[PDB]
């Protein structure tokens, strides 16, 4: 047992109480308090301004509006060659490379279930057995927006409750299970690429997480799998999103 | 936060340069079809 | 009402644990006293179990997963009967309305959701029959089989520790569907049936006969398992009226 | 704790005594085969 005082909070601590405080202080219209929180968030994180639409902290009515801002288009182009996926998120590779059968890397040398990923569901695991994965981790100075990396038939959408564990080097080291067992939306498209899973988890504080098509998926938290489908591209009813649209995002609560 | 990605056997190379702490942007190549 | 706010605001994993600590010591004089205090307050019917002495039992959770005499339980001999798994009281009974079982008056929870989104199981259920079962802090603690039944595939969901009452039956949402619970799914001469334990607060240990204990501990995700076909290298068989598992403390 | 049983339709008819709160012992009729 690794006996650390950081890790064992994470057991302790009210996390999922401590979330939605903190959504709750976000989304309140708080005028020079809201600037305040906000400009101090800006100084620690290091947040690049200039990369946003609006670079004024005091054009930001609530905390979640600073947290969720959009970018100025031209600071992220789009690869061009039809051929090549493109980065769906802002951050750094937590890891990536290949499904070993069922396993996924979450830190060196600690493997988690694809099955578990995707709520044991074993048909959505038997398409992504001896694949690829990338794991991007999104840091609080990140664009917190999540986009395509290529055009998809959305196909299937899957909510599954959770933990709210923070994601760092210390829980990805020490967590078993940490991205199977937190609270994630799991969404599955037809790409010319074969089937696509984009998976958005959240993580302590930042577990509020939306798509485009059906808005804030969580909160609230009713405690439960709940599954959405849509029809092949072909058929009234599809959705479809192309390669670098906006797909989702994370916010606090 | 944390975003997953998965891609079917046979179908997508990942950029050989991008590894653990790689800096992602959105746009930027991530993987090119086989 | 408080009593109500109380199951969001209390640590029901953390008080779950320490009662599993305690249940699981052997100490002697302490046991025997928390069994007696326990046996007072509840009105346990000693007379039934197989040692009805308190002495008898090295620690609170042996007492709570006590056997019973034989004789106290006679099981329905007529081969087209399928008797009741566990000692309690009816819950709720009757028709899945499509999707949709009844927790209480005026509240349905989803068939998927209770088998945590498996759409193949809920297809066996749909429209079918559902029996949900109470077990109190006096009753036997174990479950029995209520038919002779092939194990086909059992899964482990992770969940809350919400208590079970008729306040928490009346007022949380997908009760069932949101507690820590195994599903157990059987080949049976009357198709496929389904057992499911469900945990509650304290009472959130969970056994079957043929995997031992399956929590502790809480992995945080969704365990599947899978058997063959009855008569086949690897196949679990039980008969009407045998144990198939229990529920125990922490 | 709990305990529920499912069966599939058509397969088994329910004892008609047994409603919320009826006492359960293990080995006493629950349903029958149609
Ligand atoms: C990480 C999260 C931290 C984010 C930073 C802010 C958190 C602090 C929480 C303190 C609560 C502030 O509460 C906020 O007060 C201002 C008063 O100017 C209100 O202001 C607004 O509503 C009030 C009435 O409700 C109107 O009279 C007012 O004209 C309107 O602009 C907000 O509606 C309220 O939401
Ligand atoms: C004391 C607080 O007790 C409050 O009561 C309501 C009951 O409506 C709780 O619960 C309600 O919302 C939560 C949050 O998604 C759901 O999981 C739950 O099924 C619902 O009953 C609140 O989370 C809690 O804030
Ligand atoms: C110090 C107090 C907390 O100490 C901490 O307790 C938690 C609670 O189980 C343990 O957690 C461990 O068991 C639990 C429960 O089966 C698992 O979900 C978890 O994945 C595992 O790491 C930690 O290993 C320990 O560091
Ligand atoms: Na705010
Ligand atoms: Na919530």
């Amino acid at each position: 047992m690794l006996n650390s005082f950081k890790l064992s909070l994470q057991y302790i601590l009210p996390k999922l109480w401590l979330t939605r405080l903190a959504g709750w202080g976000a989304s309140k219209r708080a005028g020079w308090l809201t600037k305040l929180v906000i400009d101090l968030f800006v100084k620690y994180y290091k947040v690049d301004m200039k990369e946003a639409q609006k670079p004024d902290t005091a054009s930001y009515r609530t905390f979640n509006e600073f947290f969720v801002r959009p970018l100025r288009d031209e600071v992220r182009p789009i690869d061009t060659d039809p051929n090549v996926l493109v980065m769906p998120a802002d951050g750094v590779i937590s890891q990536l490379g290949k499904i070993e059968e069922d396993k996924i890397l979450q830190a060196k040398g600690h493997n988690y279930s694809l099955e578990a990923l995707l709520a044991g569901n074993y048909l959505m695991a038997d398409l992504f057995r001896n694949g690829t994965f990338v794991t991007t981790y999104l840091s609080p100075r990140d664009y917190h927006r999540v986009h395509m990396p290529c055009n998809g038939i959305l196909r299937e959408m899957i909510y599954v409750p959770g933990d709210l564990f923070s994601v760092n080097h210390l829980t990805a080291q020490n967590v078993p299970n940490l991205f199977a067992r937190n609270e994630r939306v799991i969404c599955l498209f037809d790409t010319e690429f074969g089937p696509m899973a984009q998976i958005l988890v959240g993580a302590t504080i930042v577990g509020s997480i939306e798509t485009v098509w059906a808005g804030t998926i969580t909160p609230p938290r009713e405690g439960i799998i709940k599954r959405w489908t849509w029809p092949a591209g072909e058929n009234d009813g599809s959705v479809a999103l192309l390669k670098g649209q906006e797909m989702g995002r994370f916010k606090l609560g | 936060x944390t975003v997953i990605n998965l891609f079917a056997p046979g179908k997508v190379n990942l950029v050989e340069q991008l590894e653990s702490l790689s800096v992602t942007k959105i746009g930027q190549p991530l993987a090119v079809s086989t």
